[PDB]
């Protein structure tokens, strides 16, 4: 149902480097996708192709992909950067999926 | 013709400097629409740029970088769409432009409508009148947030704008130079408007102002032009379902009856370079090419540099050259930089070598483009890629050039199933001992007027001609790939096997 | 561009409620919508998609059957139809734009394979 997502949640300070990976089903890499959401709050698209920037979002997000392992990292973290972290995947047959959610605390 | 390519060089240097005025000239003679980024960089102080006097629309960014040339002729230009931006902020960058050299006055006229970005002005000893430009008016209602930095640091005394100017904004001396304000005059709400009065507003649908009060006088179309009518969207091929006999295809900011020959169609009704997600493209008898949806899940096919994993990947090595094992068709490029056969100690990636290159025996179409800057010198000829037909262009390298051959040690192309180029221009360049570029047949190769081969530094041919490396005489027209009976583009009298015979 | 919801509320169990999401340029855009729902404390759940050139909808296995996606082309509004709801369907639904067309170099109008755009959600709740 969900793909999974390592870690569960996380914590770290303003300008340290955080690391999410999301293993979902082997597809094209330009199926998975990284969104983030503020609480009570609608998410937001950051890496819409597993590597691609999204318009209007900082260059500090970047997507990789390792198999069938997709990474989310945040080189420098900022006060702003405090949220749930998800993938989503678009497989054929038009199911969509997402990851089970990455949140990061601050310290 | 009318709508023409970009280039995507930014601030690089060019490749081939001895030609890079001519790939110019190549890609902006005659060209209204920029369907990328007008770039003009590098230029010598005497260049005639007078190919660039009929642009109108740029879509992506205008940058003007690192030049002599005392004046650009952008006069024409009327809109930046702004669809790409120079370092993600600017629609308009002029940089480093400088008896003395460099760019004395922008001059653009006829420049009112900015949909996307700012303006970067920098380091332009010369330049005058860039300040007094009120780029409030320039910039759309919905990019007055586009950031401006204009330097205002000069090397030499600036004359007053001409008397005529009656706001003293002015693109140069001229008295025809004064700045038309369209967005700030405007009675009403009015996004543009060609006068003071209300009755000089302009329809909803243009942009950058307007002739008169109807959608088929805007200067500029918002969103899209339909045969001289601007409207928000493509008329739709299907009403819902019968067919729209009045239904467009959109390509780029325009409404076309058909999509152009490098492009796919989509559904809905879209003129692509790659097929939406979970789609194939699908050819046709007459050669069109469409996205259709993959009615059971889609074959695996094979992606090249630019493309999904491969996307931030630069160069064909030996990490990932046996994903082309097999592979006919390549959805994406092939570059062979001299880190491909020198091999990376960081990374502990083994060079290259001659044989694993017989994985792209099969090849047939790259969808992309071909670079390569590097060849193992053991091969004297292209001949891995004997039998590929056609590169497609869908992808430039520098957004210019589907085929490039530098510095290689190669004597002859071999290249000899090859015969289309779609898009994009071929460069041949410093390949000290190859002698047979002449003889290829590029023009065939060529699908539109744009395109030309750009060749220099290669082995003279009279030195080619004098060793005795010239075509065969079975090869018809003089036409071949290299020497040989084998390697000639049409037989003249018979075929056995690859080879003509008499 | 933008996303706006409308007609979500308190449903008594085994009723019937009518979700709506209006988007400007819906049946030209090339794009789907979708509805994607997320329950308090959990995370995002992708519910429906329905293409604009055909209608043609699709469904997760935990709503299929029992949710209709529909688009009204005239108003460019889609409309989420609820039926025998359960405790589990209490969430926030958002209505998202999925595979929009952009232009992109050479005049090549791609589709963004993501959610690029979101509606602000309406709280669904059912007791
Ligand atoms: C909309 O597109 C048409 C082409 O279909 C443009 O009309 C051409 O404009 C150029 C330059 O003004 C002329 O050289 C051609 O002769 C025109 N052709 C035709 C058939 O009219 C028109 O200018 C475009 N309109 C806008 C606002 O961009």
């Amino acid at each position: 149902i969900q793909m999974t997502q390592s870690p569960s949640s996380l914590s770290a300070s303003v300008g340290d480097r955080v690391t999410i990976t999301c293993r979902a089903s082997q597809s094209v890499s330009s199926a998975v996708a990284w969104y983030q959401q503020k609480p009570g709050k609608a998410p937001k698209l950051l890496i819409y192709s597993a590597s691609s920037l999204y318009s209007g979002v900082p260059s500090r997000f970047s997507g990789s992909r390792s198999g069938t392992d997709f990474t989310l990292t945040i080189s420098s973290l900022q006060p702003e950067d405090f949220a749930t972290y998800y993938c989503q995947q678009s497989e054929w047959g038009g199911l969509i999926t997402f990851g089970q959610g990455t949140k990061v605390e601050i310290k | 013709t009318q709508v023409c390519t970009g280039t995507d060089m930014k601030l690089r240097l060019p490749a081939s400097p001895e030609t890079h005025l001519d790939m110019l000239r190549h890609l902006y003679q005659g060209c209204q629409v920029v369907q990328g980024n007008l770039e003009l960089t590098y230029l010598p102080t005497n260049a005639s740029l007078s190919f660039l006097q009929d642009i109108q629309e740029v879509q992506g960014y205008v940058l003007i970088a690192h030049n002599q040339v005392r004046q650009v002729p952008l006069q024409r230009l009327r809109i930046v769409r702004g669809t790409q931006l120079f370092e993600d902020n600017y629609a308009l960058a002029v940089l480093d432009n400088g008896s003395p050299g460099g760019l004395r006055e922008l001059q653009l006229r006829s420049l009112t409508e900015i949909l996307k970005g700012g303006v970067l002005i920098q380091r332009n000893p010369q330049l005058c009148y860039q300040d007094t430009i009120l780029w409030k008016d320039i910039f759309h209602k919905n990019n007055q947030l586009a950031l401006t930095l204009i330097d205002t640091n000069r090397s030499r005394a600036c004359h007053p704008c001409s008397p005529m100017c009656k706001g003293s904004r002015c693109w140069g001396e001229s008295s025809e130079d004064c700045q038309s304000l369209t967005r700030t005059v405007c009675a009403g709400g009015c996004a543009r408007c060609k006068g003071p009065l209300p009755t000089d507003c302009c329809h909803e649908q243009c942009a950058a102002g307007c002739t008169g009060p109807k959608h088929s006088d805007c200067l500029a179309c918002l969103h899209f032009n339909h045969s001289g009518i601007c409207e928000l969207h493509c008329p739709a091929l299907v009403t819902f379902s019968m067919p729209n006999p009045e239904g467009r295809y959109t390509f780029g900011a325009s409404c076309v009856t058909a999509c152009p020959y490098n492009y796919l169609s989509t559904d809905v009704g879209f003129c692509t370079l790659v097929c939406p997600l979970h789609n194939q493209e699908v050819t046709a008898e007459d050669g069109t090419q469409r996205c259709e949806k993959c009615s059971k899940p889609c074959a695996r096919v094979c992606y090249g540099l630019g493309m999904e994993h491969l996307r931030e990947v630069r160069a064909v090595t030996s990490a990932n050259i046996q994903e082309f094992a097999g592979c006919k068709k390549i959805f994406g490029s092939l570059a062979f930089l001299p880190e491909s056969f020198d091999g990376d100690p960081a990374s502990n990636t083994a060079p290259l070598q001659p044989e694993q290159l017989q994985v792209f025996e099969t090849l047939e179409e790259i969808t992309g483009y071909l670079y390569i800057s590097a060849w193992p010198d053991s091969l004297p000829d292209l001949s891995v890629f004997q039998n590929l037909q056609v590169i497609r262009g869908r992808i430039l390298h520098n957004g210019a050039y589907s085929l490039t051959l530098q510095g290689l040690g190669i004597s002859w192309l071999g290249l000899r199933s090859l015969r289309e180029l779609g898009s994009g221009l071929a460069l041949i360049h410093h390949n000290t001992h190859l002698c047979f570029v002449h003889t290829v047949p590029w023009d065939q190769l060529f699908r539109n007027p744009h395109q030309a081969l750009l060749h220099t530094a290669n082995r003279p041919e009279d030195e080619c001609v004098g060793e005795g490396l010239a075509c065969h005489q079975l090869c018809a027209r003089g036409h071949c790939w290299g020497p040989g009976p084998t390697q000639c583009v049409n037989c003249s009298q018979f075929l056995r096997g690859q080879e003509c015979v008499e | 561009v933008q996303l706006v919801e409308s007609g979500g509320g308190l449903v008594q169990p085994g009723g019937s409620l009518r979700l709506s999401c209006a988007a400007s340029g819906f049946t030209w855009s090339g794009a789907y919508i979708h509805w994607v729902r997320q329950a308090p404390g959990k995370g995002l759940e992708w519910v429906a998609s329905i293409y604009s050139a055909g209608g043609y909808t699709d469904y997760a296995d935990s709503v299929k059957g029992r949710f209709t996606i529909s688009a009204d082309t005239s108003k460019n509004t889609a409309y989420l139809q609820m039926n025998s709801l359960r405790a589990e369907d209490t969430a926030v639904y958002y209505c998202a734009r999925y595979g929009t067309y952009e232009l992109k170099s050479y005049g090549s109008w791609e589709s963004l394979p993501a959610f690029d755009y979101w509606g602000q959600g309406t709280l669904v709740t059912v007791f």
